[PDB]
Parts: structure tokens; sequence; C-alpha cells
RNA sequence: GCGCCGUGGCGCAGUGGAAGCGCGCAGGUCUCAUAAACCUGAUGUCCUCGGAUCGAAACCGAGCGGCGCUACCA
């Protein structure tokens, strides 16, 4: 069996930010799955469902879908959730929705690695989600900090290195669009432009070409941040390489 | 580099651009869902069986490799009534023509002869009459419509203008068509000496007709770009090519090489002498009949303060008529003409919403 | 350059009754909105209502059946073309 | 039921019945498409003869059978004026396909 | 060829597990009836094909169509 909680500690705190998928409506509301925490059973009571009285139940909130969310009592003794729906502000919205990914995105990041060895689950838990959140806060920063400089990963050791070598895969070239704009209208113009490109584009990407004057290339980056180095390394190259040859260029 | 420069005149759809490319193989791309749209482009080798299109006479015969007689060019024009301000402007390049009749529709239609005259009158008189669609035809009619044509033929100037009926389709009797095109259509001298000039009609590409340009000279486009004036502009001939393959220096007959804005422009020895109008002496003719529509209305003569077409060497211009005489008008204009010589020009007036080629003359300085 | 034919969708929306709703999907953006509604309202027994899209369209409502008669009136008033309307339901 | 079921619908009875048989032409009679259903008893509906008209609803129908936009209609001509002219049978849409068929009325509007 | 829309029908939007909105058709429910008001839809996995990874329409490619760049590339 699959279960274990969404962040560090097992029982929810008072006025948290949750997204609930709708299962069955009963009397006190419905008896909601939480997915920023775990799977444990809660209720909005009919009164903190919408700010206004919209008369419909199934197509402001409907069964199956999620629903942007608040929790208001707590119990710290065995698993009881009094939740809100009304209580969460304008905006702050936008904010819960992103939280709601991420939590997602680090749920599908822990169950290819169960599959490929079983071993329980809690273990795996402890070991990849945890330490990070307790260092920072959540999960997902966790991650995006690891792609942006890998050092986080380093902390905590991951069951096996194959495990991190396809989440970089997973992570991974990434087109970025560079569009040149050569100021040519002469007959050796295209050729000038060529043998530019050909001292730009060798010693490290991808050169298409659209017009005369119009030359779209794409630029590889393997972790994500690497490609705007080199697409400013190729705009210097425009104003300092190219002043040989004398054909004015311009960058969109 | 290509000798000479044959032009493939006629009305819409009778396939001109496919008996181009049953001679070259090459397509004008095409436009696509309409048709020839600009003029068209491609090159050939003529070779013939002593004992052809390629080094190859084993097709015929056998096989002591064809003799190479020349490389010809082509000008595909449109055919549509209204593309007429193109195929003008085209003609300015040909040293020769064929006229492709369809064999499968009402032989003088309308722009078989608006083209047909617009020949006469320029002066490219080397001409080739080509009966085109006879594989879609019962072999009494593609006799009679040469009764027609050997008709035409008659008072106007062309005496034996052979007509060779093709099929353009199935390349059909193409290579009798070769032998036309290898008698009568023959290879103009060009002295060299001559100044350095040439007429533009592609750019992204245009023909020479005298002197001859050289990789990294220093040359000159005019009027060149505009301000309201128009002002020169230099460059250094970076390269030269022809068809696919480039050449050190470039020769008449032929043409050479963003949208295509240079269009009707010329190309000049840099330090040249060349006026670039604004108003010009044209000395003049009329046809009596406005031949080329699908009605013959007879031409109204010179109103001033009237706006023709001015078609002058590649380029189009419009402009305004200050001066009414007998054969001598003074007209004001647009954009600027650069008169490279003395010279041809054919004038056009809006007879319905759609121009309509009317007389002719010749400019003058 | 503009295009000349632009999907103009006269559609059926049920209103109060067994009357009907002729609303406008794919309305072009050059006249003044708000003038062409009170005109509309002004011709017929209509009232004008105007539903917001991102980026492009906007719903505009008319209460009626009319259809055919809505297309001459709008021809009558320039603003809107002929070969424009498309009639959908059935 | 008939339009609306109600509580005063039950005081009528109506019978006709679908597998009725179809009315054919006769004389100062003929064939109309609607143009546009106009007001008080009044119709604008042009004829498959090819004049224009003014139709109008003569009784009978007049609350018993309700009419729509684009009908096949029989309307008896007023012998005496020409303008103005009177609908007598509404033809059913299943009828008015088989007239279609039989081509006794002209093929130029469809149902 | 690029970019977005790729549907469960149209018209609008979102990218790593959650059948997204407005209209339309198809059908229901409520009322004596229609409309509003309500639900359910339809090629089951959101271009065609398969894979890395249990998986997914989303990650990757070969392969198509509409337009945001091009101007006919001898
Ligand atoms: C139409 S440009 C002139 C033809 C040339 N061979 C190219 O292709
Ligand atoms: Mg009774």
């Amino acid at each position: 069996t699959s279960h274990c909680r969404f962040y560090e500690n097992k029982y929810p705190e008072i006025d948290d930010i949750v997204m609930v998928n709708v299962q069955q409506i009963a009397e006190m509301g419905a008896y909601v799955k939480l997915l920023e925490y775990d799977n444990i059973e809660g209720m909005i009571l009919l009164s903190e469902l919408s700010r206004r009285r919209i008369r419909s139940i199934q197509k402001l909130i409907r069964v199956g879908k999620n629903d942007v969310a608040v929790v208001l009592r707590v119990d710290k003794e065995k698993g009881y959730i009094d939740l809100s729906k009304r209580r969460v502000s304008s905006e702050d919205i936008i904010k819960c929705e992103e939280k709601y990914q991420k939590s997602k995105t680090v749920h599908s990041i822990l169950r290819y690695c169960a599959e490929k060895f079983q071993i329980p689950l809690e273990e795996l838990y402890k070991t990849i989600a945890w330490p990070l959140s307790r260092k920072f806060g959540h999960a997902y920063e966790a991650f995006k900090l690891s792609i942006i400089d890998e050092t986080v990963w380093e902390g905590i050791e991951p069951p096996s290195k194959d495990v991190l070598d396809e989440l970089k895969n997973y992570i991974s070239a990434v087109k970025i669009r560079a569009d040149v704009e050569v100021s040519c209208f002469s007959y050796e113009g295209i050729d000038a432009i060529k043998d530019a490109l050909k001292s730009a584009e060798d010693m490290s990407v991808k050169v298409k070409l659209v017009a005369a004057p119009l030359y779209v290339l794409t630029t590889q980056a393997l972790d994500k941040q690497k490609g705007i180095e080199q697409l400013e390394s190729a705009i210097e190259k425009i104003t300092e390489v190219i002043t040989k040859y004398g054909g004015v260029c311009n960058i969109t | 580099q290509a000798t000479i420069n044959i032009g493939t005149i006629g009305h819409v759809a009778h396939g001109k651009s496919t008996v181009v490319r049953a001679i070259s193989g090459v397509q004008t791309v095409r436009l696509e869902r309409n048709i020839t749209i600009k003029l068209g482009y491609a090159n050939a080798k003529i070779y013939k069986c002593q004992e052809e299109i390629s080094p190859k006479c084993q097709r015929p015969g056998c096989p002591g490799r064809y003799k190479l007689v020349r490389h010809v060019s082509f000008v595909d024009c449109p055919g549509h009534d209204i593309l007429m301000s193109t195929m003008l402007s085209g003609a300015a390049v040909m040293d020769a023509a064929l006229l492709l009749i369809a064999g499968n529709e009402s032989c003088p239609q309308p722009q078989t002869s608006e083209h047909l005259a617009a020949i006469e009158i320029m002066k490219l008189k080397h001409v080739i009459i080509l009966q085109n669609k006879v594989d879609l035809m019962r072999e009494e009619s593609a006799l009679e419509h040469q009764k027609s044509i050997l008709k035409f033929i008659r008072g106007t100037i062309a005496d034996g203008a052979p007509i060779v009926p093709i099929s353009a389709q199935l390349k059909y009797n193409i290579d009798a068509v070769n032998e036309f095109i290898v008698k009568t259509i023959p290879v103009p001298p060009r002295d060299f000496m001559i100044s350095p000039r040439l007429i533009v009609i592609r750019s992204f590409g245009g023909s020479i007709l005298n002197g001859v340009f050289k990789l990294g000279d220093e040359i000159e486009i005019r009027p060149g770009i505009v301000t309201i004036q128009c002002k020169p502009i230099f460059s250094n001939i970076v390269s030269l090519f022809a068809e696919q393959n480039d050449l050190k220096f470039a020769v008449p007959g032929g043409l050479i090489g963003r949208a295509d804005r240079l269009v009707g422009q010329v190309v000049g020895a840099k330090g040249h002498l060349p006026n670039i109008y604004t108003d010009i002496e044209i000395n003049y003719f009329l046809l009596r009949r406005l031949l080329g529509v699908k009605k013959q209305a007879k031409v109204r003569k010179l109103e001033p303060n009237e706006v023709l077409m001015v078609n002058i060497g590649s380029t189009a211009t419009g402009a305004r008529v200050v001066a009414v005489k007998a054969d001598m008008a003074r007209l004001q204009l647009t954009s600027p003409a650069c008169t490279e010589i003395n010279e041809k020009i054919a004038l056009s007036r809006r007879i319905e919403k759609h121009w309509r080629l009317i007389g002719w003359a010749t400019i003058k300085k | 350059e503009t295009a000349t034919s632009n999907y103009i969708h006269i559609r059926i929306q049920q209103r109060n009754g067994r009357k009907t709703l002729t609303t406008v999907q794919g309305v072009p953006e050059e006249y003044d909105l708000k003038r062409i509604l009170k005109v509309l309202k002004k011709d017929f027994a209509c009232n004008g209502n105007i539903v917001k899209d991102p980026e492009m369209g906007e719903i505009i409502q008319l209460q009626g059946d009319q259809r055919a008669k809505v297309c001459e009136f709008m021809i009558s008033q320039l603003g809107l073309q002929k070969k424009n309307i498309k009639i959908h339901g059935f | 039921n008939t339009k609306g079921g109600k509580k005063g619908r039950r005081g009528k009875n109506d019978s006709d019945g679908p597998k009725r048989e179809l009315i054919y032409k006769e004389e100062g009679q003929e064939y109309a498409q609607i143009t546009k259903m106009l007001g008080n008893g009044r119709v604008e509906a042009s004829c498959f003869d090819g004049n224009k008209r003014m139709a109008h609803i003569r009784g009978k129908l007049r609350k018993k059978v309700w009419m729509g936009q684009g009908d096949i209609i029989l309307v008896s001509l007023r012998d005496f004026q020409d303008d103005q002219c009177d609908v007598v049978h509404k033809y059913n849409l299943d009828e008015a396909r088989t007239l279609k068929n039989q081509g006794e009325l002209p093929e130029n509007a469809k149902i």
C-alpha cells in the first residue's frame, strides 16, 4: 500500500492552505481528501463553502474536482479536519494553486523510485524529501535549488545514484530562441552572414535560415540557465568579432 | 553562362511554363493554386547529334557525344490579362521569343494578341509560334488552327515565323522545337567594350544587355533609394552567379544574380554618366485598336493631364501628360527613370479598371 | 490588407418561453460596440448585452427570433458586411 | 398533450390523426411557402407559382393548428381580388416531403 | 520549417498524476407547459505513432493541419 504525508510532520496545522479533491456530499459538507496534506478525511461545514449564495452545489464545488481551501480546526490526537473554502482571500488563491502544483510534482517524483524498487515508502520519504523541507520549508523549492545548482542532493543521500541520474535526465537539451536581423541587401551579404555564423557556432547551436536578412538559431541549454551564458557570448561576438567584415547586424 | 534570352509570351494557361518544363525540366516553382506570377527562370544546354539536351547522343542513332552549340536561358512570363505590366517589363531582356498558342481554344485570344503586338512593337523580331495542346484535339482541329495562324501571320510582319505544334504535357515534338530555336533565334553579337549596363527584375537579379561585369568591380544602382528625391546606391559586386553555378564574370543574354525592392532599377559602372529624369520627352505612336482584352474599342488620342503607365526598360512607372503634340509628348513621373541611352518604351492606359497597352515610342534626350 | 470575410456566428440561444435569442459571436472590433448596441435597441424591441472574452471575441446578445431581419438591418446601417453572416442552430 | 398540457386544454379534443390522407390542389387554390409569419392573423407567404401575395388566416386553424416559419401551405386565392389571399390547409412535414417526391409542387423550396 | 490551437462538438485557456471554462447540439430533471435554473454527454484517456519512466493529453522524437517570421532561395 502507498501512503505517507506530503510535508515533514504527521498532522496538519491551523490556518494551512490546502487543495481538496471532492469525494462525496453528505450532510455537513463533503468528506474530502486534502492534497496538500496526506489523504486524511475532513469536512467543509455548510457556511464557509462560498462567499455568496450560489444555490447550486454541483457547479461551483463539483464531485471529483479540486477546490482551493484552508484548514480551520485541527485536533492533534486522532484525526479531524474542520475545513473552509470561503476564508481563502482573493489573490492568495493563485499561491495556493501553485503550492498544490508543487506538491503534485513532488508526489510524482517519489513513486517512480518506489516502482523501480519496492522497499518501505516511509523510509524513502525520509531519505528524499524531509531533511530539505526542514532546512527550508517546501520540497519543491529544494528541488528548484538543486536544478539551479546541484547541492541539496549532496546533503541527504538517495537509495541509489541511478535514481538521481534519472531525475537529472528528466529535469534536462533545452531550446532557447536567438534571432539575428542583419541589415544586408547586397548579393554577397548572405555569404558574409553565413561566414559570421560559422565563426560563432563552433566551439561550445542549431542555426535555421528563414530569410536573407533574418536568421533564427536555437541555442541548447544543459542545466537550463547555461543557455543564457552562450546567448550572451554570441551577442558579444556580433559586436566584437564581426567588425572586420563591416556588416551591420541587429538583435531583437 | 547562358548566351541568349528567349521569352515565352502568350495567353493564360495555354501552358507557357509547362513548355518551359518539357524543354529544361525546370518548373517556375509556382502561385501554387494560381499560376506563374513572377517571371519564371530556367536554363539549358543544347548540343546536337552530328552523328539533344544532355551530352548524350545514344538516345537517337548512336553514341558520339553530341556537340555543344550553346547554353540558353528562358523567361517565363505570366499569361493573365493583368500581369501585362510585368511581361512588358520582361521583354526588355529578351533576345527573342516563342508564342505559345493553345490548340484547343479560340486562336486570337485577348492576351495572345496583346503580347504579339507588344513583340512587334518593342523590336523582338525573332519569333517562333508554337501550337501547344495538340495532345487533346482532332487531327483536323490543329491544322485548321494552323490555318487561322498562317493567315494572321500574313499582313503582319510575320512572313515565315514557323509554327511548331507540340505537346508540352507529354514533351512530344520538342526536339523540332529545339531545331527551330536553333535556327531562327540566333545568338546576337554584343560589343563588350561598351558601357557596362544591366536591368533588374528580381532581388533577394536581372539581365545584362551591353558591356560585361566582373567580380570585385565598383557599382551603382539607379535611380536608387528615395527620400522626395532619388539617389544612387553604391556597393561592390560581392559575387557573380548564373543558374546555380558561380562565375567570375558576366556577359549579355541570360539573367544573372528583400521582397524585390529595386525592381525596375538598373545597374551600371560606378562613376558613370546616366540621367535620373523626373520629366521626359517621348516621341510616339498609337495602335488603332486595343488588342488585348477578351472588346476591340478604338484608341482615343491622348488628352493632357491624363495618368498613363510608362513602361521603360524593366521598370514600370506611372506618369501624367503635360504636353500633347503629334508624336511628342512631355511626361512628369512619380519615380525617376534613369535613361541610359537614347531607348524604347511602352505606353498604357487604365481602360476599364485593368490597364491596357495602347501605343509606344522613343524616349528623347 | 484586411480580410473581407470573417465568421460572424448568429446562434440559437433559448430565451423566456418558446422564444429565442440572436447571439452574435466573432464581432469585428473596429466600430464602437455600445453605439451599435444602442442602435440595435432603437431599431427593434431588443436589449443589448455584451459578454467579454479574453484576447479575441465578444458575445453580443439581442433578445428574440429575427436572424434574417437583423442581418437586413445590419446591411442597411453601415458597419458590417453581407458575406460575413452565419446562422447557427436549425 | 397538444401544446403545453394545461388545466385548460382538456375542454377541446382534437381528431385528425398523424396518419391522415394528403389533400391535393383545386381551381383557384395553390401551394405556398411562408415568407414571414405576420401579426393579427395576417401572414406573408410566397406562392410556388411566382407571385408574392399576402396570405391571411381564415378561421378553423386560428386556434386548432399552430404554424411556424417556412411551411408548405394550401392557399385558396381570391377570385375577385388578388393581393389578399387566404390559407385553407396546413401541410405536415412528412406530407410536404411526399408532395416534393411526387413532383406536384415545383421543386424550388426546402422544408 | 518555425510558434500557439491541437477535444468530448464550437469558441476561449493550462502545462509533469486531479476529465479546464463559456456556448452549442444530444438527452434528462424541476413546473400543468416552455424558458431561466439545473446535471449527464460524445473516439475514454486533451494531433498521428510509439518509447524513456508504473504512469500522463503534458517528457522525447519521426509524421499532419491553421495562422505569428520568411518572400519564391539559382
Ligand atoms: Mg373531453
